[PDB]
RNA sequence: GGAGGUCAACAUCAAGAACUGUGGGCCUUUGCCUAUAGAACUUAUAACGAACAUGGUUCUUGCCUUUUACCAGAAC
């Protein structure tokens, strides 16, 4: 429900305007530990509803937006998500990503009416080499 | 009488020329080299003796305009001839408008000290308590009994 | 760009330099002009001439009045002509509604969370928090009368 | 030193000054051109405006009970 | 209200006619251009 | 969507109302405010 | 290709330009109930005509 | 660039240089490209110090 | 002396009628500061107001047609033009912005005051606003081009109010060190002072025919002759103010709005009050809130337009049954100032 | 007198699809009707430049601790 999307949204809003400049680690580990509470308290639902993966890409974006601007950069190229996404002990932030996915688009006018159907997908986030990464969603026993 | 017609048209013309003037000087002063597009003998001294003519002469343009302006600041005598008599037209009243001395909870930007009253209802219930109470009551000891 | 540059290491800058009300400096505005526009009025309910002391002194009354409004303290100053502080009732409802009002702009700005700065987020709570509180106790008395 | 004010600067003051030429931007030439105008229902127990104010207003009572909550 | 009450309409007032754009004041153009 | 949702016809549209407003009658308003705009109702027969 | 906000395949793309297209109303007119899908609109019929 | 022109100004008319060349301090020659490069270089150069 | 004192007890003035209350039209959210009613067609006011809108009601029907936002803090003051299709207004935040009618945006901001600015006008003649406040310097603003071609020193203290007219004395202007001067522009001085009032000189307005200008005080209207900066009349008033502010009008009525919330017009050649109004103040409000901020009168002069620091606009009529019948005010008994 | 100039100054260049002069008749100078003469330059997938930059103000967004500096659409 909406309602539950706006609280999580409003959350990560949380995380980024509350950090004065808390390094990087520790926001990672807030990312963390937010999202895991989303995708275990509603395991199936979310691989339907458009909306929250909007925010999940955007969000996500955002919070290594910040660990970038924590330097200066918003450049691609210096980011390569290696440096995002492996585990800590490798020198990583090991933020668990679950944006990356590819977000269902079709033909919102109908998609108003019938229930259409997936007939595409939009590039939810990206890479420049692409390799891909596993997402949380694909780890977690769903209810049923 | 309201002032006419080939009066208004006057004090209106020389005015008008007058701010003209005013504007296509400092618009012709400064600096936009393009804000002048939006725009004489003149000596007999002493009697004039000798002639004249007043010549200005050309600058150099790199060179500033103007080599002895400058921002600075200045106080003016206000100075006058003639006075301007101002002419107009305790007993009651300090009962009124007599103000007390602020002493605020909060704010005590000296330190100063102060008495502390300084610093520091009519209604009863309404029986619906009552009613409330009672009726509770008697419902309650039916039940019990 | 240079233009400027150059005449400024010439003819010095500015003295006067007016500015202009922004956002950051706009409350500070706000207040002292609101301060001026009682002094006008409450320096001509009194009677003559006396002002400086019986002035500020009462502008401290509004000050101490309006940090009442906020904390919900009645304030009832002890004895003070009913004028004046009819005046002073004035007013601060009017600085009451600015605030409220913007209050209640504000908080649908960031329910929307479209470019709100830092700190208005941490204020807006406290101008909410102050709100809901003056809600409850309204609202217990009248569930007394 | 913080201080209440007891008063504001005469403009005059300014207008003594010898000025400075300085260009701004917001004076730049622009509109340089005038205008001119011409069964069992029954088994339950039970048997059968705009107030000048802001605190007391229908509205911001909505408000209130909606976002503080 | 009655605190006015008959001849005295009282009218209070939010949003708008006269949408925002329109004119306010008309423009005049005294020639008919039909190009 | 539309189609998903619940269509709007006399009938069932009031079986709603219908419902709720006896509900709404059964809890005096001083123990609580039970508000149609809170409420939400659903229905399932031929049409829906 | 703009004004309207589409994209002609090989196209430049822009803005909205009237950006609020999202306020509708729930209204029978258009409806697929009362529609024939023959043929399915391509972008560069609305470029076209 | 197409979409949205400019129209210009009328009255522009008056250049710089026409209104610089035209006073007692500026003369006038031809000179090798390179070279009016470097004396740009020696210009641009002690004015900024 | 006495002799002045006979001769008033003839004349006895011009009989005016009645006024009441027509209208209320709420929806602004602060005080009501400024009033101003085309000079053309009569369709519409324009209102200034506390939240820094200016809402553009419709004279007629009282609804609402538009609102020009566009300011930081409170709008003091409004101008509409007869020449050209323009509205002047200007507020708090230091600001005089041109607006234009037409498209209904902002076009010209002019600029250069240190603080607040309380009034503007607008020469009837020559292509000029004039405004002034707190600064106490009345700038005269050529319009096209944004300069403050000049700038009028003067008196000592916070300028309430500016009027312009167009032969000389072409700006009048009264301030709180209670005086009110009649300026010659190029000559850029005082051509005269006067002095009487007794205290801030709150307000004013210009008789549309008659040529002088009515000035309040405190609580002592005067009026006073242009040309010789004469004395003229002295309108019988006890203690009613604080005089916000004055309207005068074509049949010579005159108006003036307390603070205490009383209505009080005046005929003009005399003296003479005849009506006073306690302005029903308003639902939940405080009554410290009835008051008067402002008032014209449409351009046919039988309709007025006051606003009201309880947030509202009346519009008051004048009433025409009337005649003596039994009309007659308060009488006429001229007593000794 | 002819040709030229990386010479100068002064005019004019965006509109009822559109310029100017003159004669005759009417209202009373504007203006209207009619007659007549000449019309460089610029225009119909519309325009002085088979080219293409920046700035200001006012709004909508995007970066998002704030101001310069900015993101991309619109109006003036």
């Amino acid at each position: 429900s909406e309602e539950e999307i706006k609280k999580f949204d409003s959350r990560i809003r949380g995380i980024l305007m509350a950090s004065g400049s808390t390094t990087f680690t520790k926001v990672a580990a807030k990312w963390n530990t937010s999202l895991i509470s989303l995708f275990t308290y509603f395991r199936e639902a979310i691989v339907a509803t458009e909306p929250l993966l909007d925010i999940l890409v955007k969000g996500e974006t955002r919070i290594q937006n910040r660990v970038k601007l924590g330097l200066n950069s918003k450049m691609p190229t210096r980011f390569p998500p290696a440096v995002f996404y492996t585990p800590k002990e490798l020198g990583g932030l090991g933020m668990i990503s679950a944006s990356h996915i590819l977000i269902p688009a079709s033909d919102l006018s109908w998609s108003k009416q019938t229930d259409t159907g997936i007939t595409h997908f939009r590039a939810g986030m990206t890479h420049e080499d692409e390799k891909l990464i596993p997402t949380i969603f694909r780890y977690i026993t769903t209810w049923e | 009488p309201l002032p006419t017609k080939a009066e208004i048209q006057e004090c209106t013309a020389r005015t008008k020329s007058y701010i003209q003037r005013l504007v296509n000087a400092k618009l012709a002063n400064s600096n936009n080299r393009a804000s002048s597009r939006y725009v004489a003998p003149a000596n007999l001294l002493l009697n004039n003796s000798h002639h004249i003519e007043v010549v200005s002469k050309q600058m150099d343009p790199l060179l500033p305009r103007f080599v002895g302006k400058k921002a600075r600041k200045v106080v003016a005598p206000t100075e006058n001839d003639e006075v301007v008599p101002v002419l107009h037209m305790g007993e009651a009243d300090p009962n009124e408008w007599k103000i007390p001395a602020a002493v605020s909870n909060w704010k005590n930007p000296n330190g100063y000290t102060v008495a502390l009253e300084r610093r520091v209802e009519n209604n009863t219930i309404n029986d619906g308590f009552m009613k409330l109470s009672e009726a509770l009551e008697n419902a309650d000891k039916k039940a019990r009994q | 760009y240079i233009g400027n540059l150059i005449t400024r290491q010439f003819e010095g800058r500015s003295n006067e330099i007016v500015k202009t009300t922004t956002k950051q400096r706009l409350d500070a505005y706000y207040d002292l002009e609101l301060r001026n526009s009682v002094m006008d009025d409450i320096l001509e309910m009194m009677p003559e001439s006396i002002r400086q002391k019986k002035a500020r002194t009462i502008l401290q009354h509004l000050s101490e009045a309006w940090r009442c409004w906020k904390a919900n303290i009645p304030w009832d100053v002890p004895g003070m002509p009913a004028p004046i502080k009819k005046i002073i009732e004035r007013y601060i409802k009017s600085k009451a509604d600015a605030w409220v009002s913007a209050a209640h702009y504000n908080r649908e700005r960031i329910k929307r969370g479209a470019h709100v700065e830092k700190t208005m987020v941490k204020k807006n709570l406290g101008r909410l928090t102050r709100l809901w509180i003056k809600n409850e106790q309204e609202r217990q008395r009248q569930i007394q009368k | 030193s913080h201080r209440p004010q007891l008063e504001a600067r005469s403009g005059a003051k300014a207008a003594a000054y010898t000025p400075t030429g300085i260009e701004h931007a917001r004076l730049l030439p622009g509109h340089t051109t005038l205008k001119y105008r011409k069964s069992w229902r029954k088994g339950t127990a039970f048997g059968r405006g705009y107030i000048n104010d802001m605190t007391k207003s229908e509205y911001h009572q909505e408000f209130l009970h909606k976002h503080v909550r | 209200e009655h605190p006015y009450g008959k001849e005295v309409e009282v009218l209070m007032e939010t949003k708008n006619t006269q949408s925002p754009q329109t004119p306010l004041v008309e423009p005049v153009t005294e020639r008919t251009k039909l190009q | 969507p539309k189609d998903s949702r619940m269509r709007l016809i006399r009938q069932d549209v009031n079986l709603g109302r219908a419902v709720f407003w006896e509900i709404q009658s059964r809890v005096p308003t001083s123990l609580t405010s039970i508000k149609w705009e809170n409420a939400f109702v659903s229905v399932y027969s031929k049409n829906n | 290709g703009k004004a309207l906000n589409n994209a002609i395949p090989g196209g430049p793309k822009f803005e909205p330009l009237y950006p609020r297209e999202e306020e509708e109303d729930y209204n029978e007119f258009n409806s697929i109930d009362r529609v024939i899908f023959r043929v399915p609109i391509r972008s560069e019929y609305k470029v076209a005509f | 660039n197409e979409l949205h022109p400019t129209l210009p100004t009328n009255h522009n008319k008056t250049k710089l240089l026409k209104s610089l060349k035209n006073t007692k301090y500026f003369q006038q020659t031809t000179i090798d490209w390179v070279e009016a490069g470097l004396q740009l270089c020696r210009q641009g150069h002690n004015m900024l110090n | 002396i006495v002799n002045r004192y006979e001769k008033l007890l003839s004349q006895r003035p011009e009989w005016h009628a009645p006024w009441k209350l027509s209208r209320v039209i709420n929806g602004h959210l602060g005080w009501v500061r400024c009033v101003a009613i085309d000079p053309v067609d009569n369709e519409w006011f324009i209102t200034g107001s506390n939240d820094t809108t200016m809402k553009v009601w419709d004279l007629a029907t009282g609804k609402l047609k538009t609102t020009l936002a566009g300011h930081v803090m409170t709008v003091r003051d409004v101008a509409v033009s007869d020449r050209h299709p323009y509205l002047f207004s200007v507020s708090e935040d230091k600001t005089v912005k041109c607006w234009d009618l037409e498209k209904n945006q902002i076009i010209r901001d002019y600029y250069g005051h240190l603080s607040g600015v309380r009034t503007v006008s607008i020469h009837p003649t020559l292509d000029l606003i004039a405004t002034a406040g707190r600064d106490s310097v009345i700038k005269l603003w050529d319009m096209r081009t944004r300069i403050p071609v000049i700038t009028l020193v003067g008196h000592k203290g916070p300028i309430n109010q500016v009027q312009c007219t167009p032969v000389d004395p072409q700006v009048v202007s009264s301030s709180t060190d209670a005086t009110v001067r009649l300026w010659d522009v190029v000559a850029g001085k005082t051509m005269k002072v006067l002095t009487h009032h007794k205290r801030s000189v709150r307000a004013t307005a210009l008789h549309p025919k008659e040529f002088s200008v009515a000035s309040a005080c405190t609580d002592d209207i005067r009026s006073w002759g242009l040309a010789e900066g004469s004395l003229l009349t002295n309108f019988e008033s006890e203690k009613t103010g604080i005089i916000n502010t004055l309207s005068i009008n074509q049949d010579d009525v005159l108006f003036a709005g307390g603070d205490n919330g009383v209505l009080s017009f005046y005929d003009y050649k005399s003296g003479h009050k005849y009506q006073s109004l306690a302005t029903r103040e308003m639902v939940g409000s405080l009554e410290g809130e009835r008051s008067v901020l402002c008032s014209t009168f449409d351009k046919t002069g039988l309709r007025l337009i006051t606003g009201e620091a309880d947030k509202s606009i009346k519009i008051w009529k004048q009433d025409e049954t009337a005649t003596k019948e039994s009309e007659p005010g308060l009488a006429w008994n001229p007593n000794l100032s």
